[PDB]
């Protein structure tokens, strides 16, 4: 099994920089989809940024120019840069990992990290 | 000696001055600085890449002068996975090969070990045993069988005995007789793959991803989930955390197919293609093989064989009021003739998607639906670069002004893959 930590996360003011870290401990054998999450007050959980395999990154449209999603393979830990940061980035963001464990059939795991209250001041 | 290799994708050439340039072939640009400015202009050249890739390709001395071989013609591919797997030292396999045949009975194609390798292609690639399987698109390319270890038990050890065999064959410059889809080639050069490369690989997958990538999934009602047929069971596998309750649209479009591709192609084959690379790789490293492309590592590995124009010409259908006696039609075969041998091949490449010509000629030419002729099509401004469809064999020429332009599109086209 695989934990994940997010930490990096404090209140800054708007167009300030947050980095967030997310520690993964556990045997990651291969991990098939390294992602941020984001959590809005009273909003379901949206995709904002994404590793998946290799070096193909994916950021979601709100996101995409402001933020960079990046991953340290010797600490394993992926970090969320925020830059132009805005009040609609002021959700709590997760960190999910999909693992690819070959048990008879290759199944999915998905592990998600408690998640760091990022907040905007303007 | 002290410089040491070059570094992955580069080659050095002398120019005619006798000053050495440095070409990178990843980003086709030449310099004059050592890797370890202008130049000259880049020139893909496949015998001079040839050339580069034999002289760098030392011979060990400490290894035995002969390495010997016996086996049965009846089934030449076991006994030939015995002897080649069952060498510890693959630096043997590196020195010059005879394979007496048993009592010498013959067959030979020009040379014992030549005979030796075409027979042995024939086996290996036969999809009957499973490893392979027919690409979708032609009835004589293959590809991985992704369903290979469902067949055979050990299919990760036969893999890494074709690819040694494979390595063999390019190392001591004889050929293989098996055509692999361009994604092979690429998963070896270790590019990325992508939607048109699912063309090969499954008619359906390529066909639906194209759909989603043009029109809006949205009514499609696509989620970020897609269900394993595959295995025991059937059950729904997550390309993204929380791939159920996340809805493909036009911001998750191209994500969604890499993804998709990933899982249904890469992953399936990926363990059976890792086997083949590290057969492969125990007798030539990546990098002396990653200069070249798919469509030229395709030529090192199965040749270059001669193509005949004439033949070509002959058994060949125009389509859109070009005609046999057009002036277009007849300057790009003018052009098709002025060009060398392995520029032929590459436009075979280019158009029909293999440089495999079929044994009776170009009249028995297939394609993705059934038996189909190689056709130039009239399409685009004067100005476009010519297209092409490797599914019909077709080459989409727009009309030319004169022979230099269309000479040098095509040849821009050809080189430009």
């Amino acid at each position: 099994q695989v934990q994940l930590q997010e930490s990096g996360g404090g209140l800054v003011q708007a167009g300030g920089s947050l980095r967030l870290s997310c520690a993964a401990s556990g045997n990651i054998s291969d991990v098939w989809y390294m992602g941020w999450y984001r959590q809005a007050p009273g909003k379901e959980r949206e995709f904002v940024a994404g590793i998946a395999y290799g070096t193909s990154t994916y950021y979601a449209d709100s996101v995409k120019g402001r933020f960079t999603i990046s991953r340290d393979n010797a600490k394993n830990t992926v970090y969320l840069q925020m830059n132009s940061l805005k009040p609609e980035d002021t959700a709590v963001y997760y960190c999910a990992v999909i693992i690819t464990r070959f048990v008879s059939y290759p199944r999915q795991h998905t592990y998600w990290g408690q998640g760091t209250q990022v907040t905007v001041s303007s | 000696n002290d410089l040491g290799p070059l570094p992955p994708g580069w080659e050095e050439r002398i120019h005619l001055d006798g000053r050495t340039f440095y070409i990178d072939h990843n980003s086709k640009i030449t310099q004059w600085e050592d890797p370890r400015g202008p130049a000259v202009p880049y020139s893909r050249e496949f015998k001079q890449k040839y050339d580069y890739f034999r002289k760098k390709l030392k011979k060990p001395a400490d290894i035995p002068n002969r390495f010997e071989m016996k086996l049965h013609r009846n089934n030449i591919f076991e006994e030939s996975y015995r002897r080649i797997m069952s060498v510890k030292r693959p630096d043997v396999l590196k020195a010059r090969l005879w394979i007496e045949f048993e009592s010498e009975k013959g067959l030979d194609y020009g040379g014992v070990a030549r005979e030796w390798f075409f027979l042995l292609s024939k086996e290996m690639f036969n999809p009957y045993y499973g490893l392979f399987e027919y690409s979708a698109t032609d009835n004589y390319t293959l590809q991985i069988n992704p369903n290979s270890g469902l067949c055979n038990e050990d299919h990760l050890s036969y893999f890494t005995f074709i690819g040694r065999v494979a390595g063999l064959a390019v190392f001591h410059g004889k050929l293989l007789d098996g055509f692999f889809i361009r994604p092979f080639y690429k998963m070896m050069l270790g590019k990325q793959i992508t939607l048109n490369d699912m063309e090969s690989v499954d008619s359906e997958y390529y066909n639906s991803l194209k759909w989603i990538l043009e029109n809006d999934p949205t009514e499609l009602d696509l989620m970020f989930c897609i269900d394993e047929e595959n295995f025991g069971q059937t059950y729904q596998v997550d390309l993204k955390p929380n791939g159920s309750e996340i809805m493909v649209t036009n911001e998750n479009k191209r994500e969604y197919i890499d993804l998709v591709i990933q899982w249904r192609f890469v992953n399936r084959v990926q363990k059976q293609m890792n086997a083949f690379l590290e057969g492969f790789t125990e007798l030539l490293p990546i990098d002396l093989i990653k200069i070249f492309d798919e469509n030229e590592l395709e030529l090192l590995m199965c040749g270059l064989g001669d193509v005949d124009v004439n033949d070509w010409r002959q058994h060949s259908i125009y389509k859109n009021g070009y005609c046999p006696n057009h002036p277009v039609i007849q300057w790009f075969w003018k052009a098709v003739l002025l060009m060398d041998a392995e520029k032929r091949i590459r436009l075979l490449q280019f158009v029909t998607g293999t440089s495999r010509v079929p044994m009776n000629g170009f009249a028995e030419l297939y394609g993705s639906n059934g038996p189909q002729l190689f056709t130039i099509e009239q399409w685009g401004s004067p100005e476009k670069l010519p297209r092409a469809h490797t599914c019909f064999n077709r080459l989409d020429l727009p009309p030319y002004e004169t022979f230099e332009d269309l000479r040098e599109k095509l040849l821009m086209a050809v080189e430009n893959a």
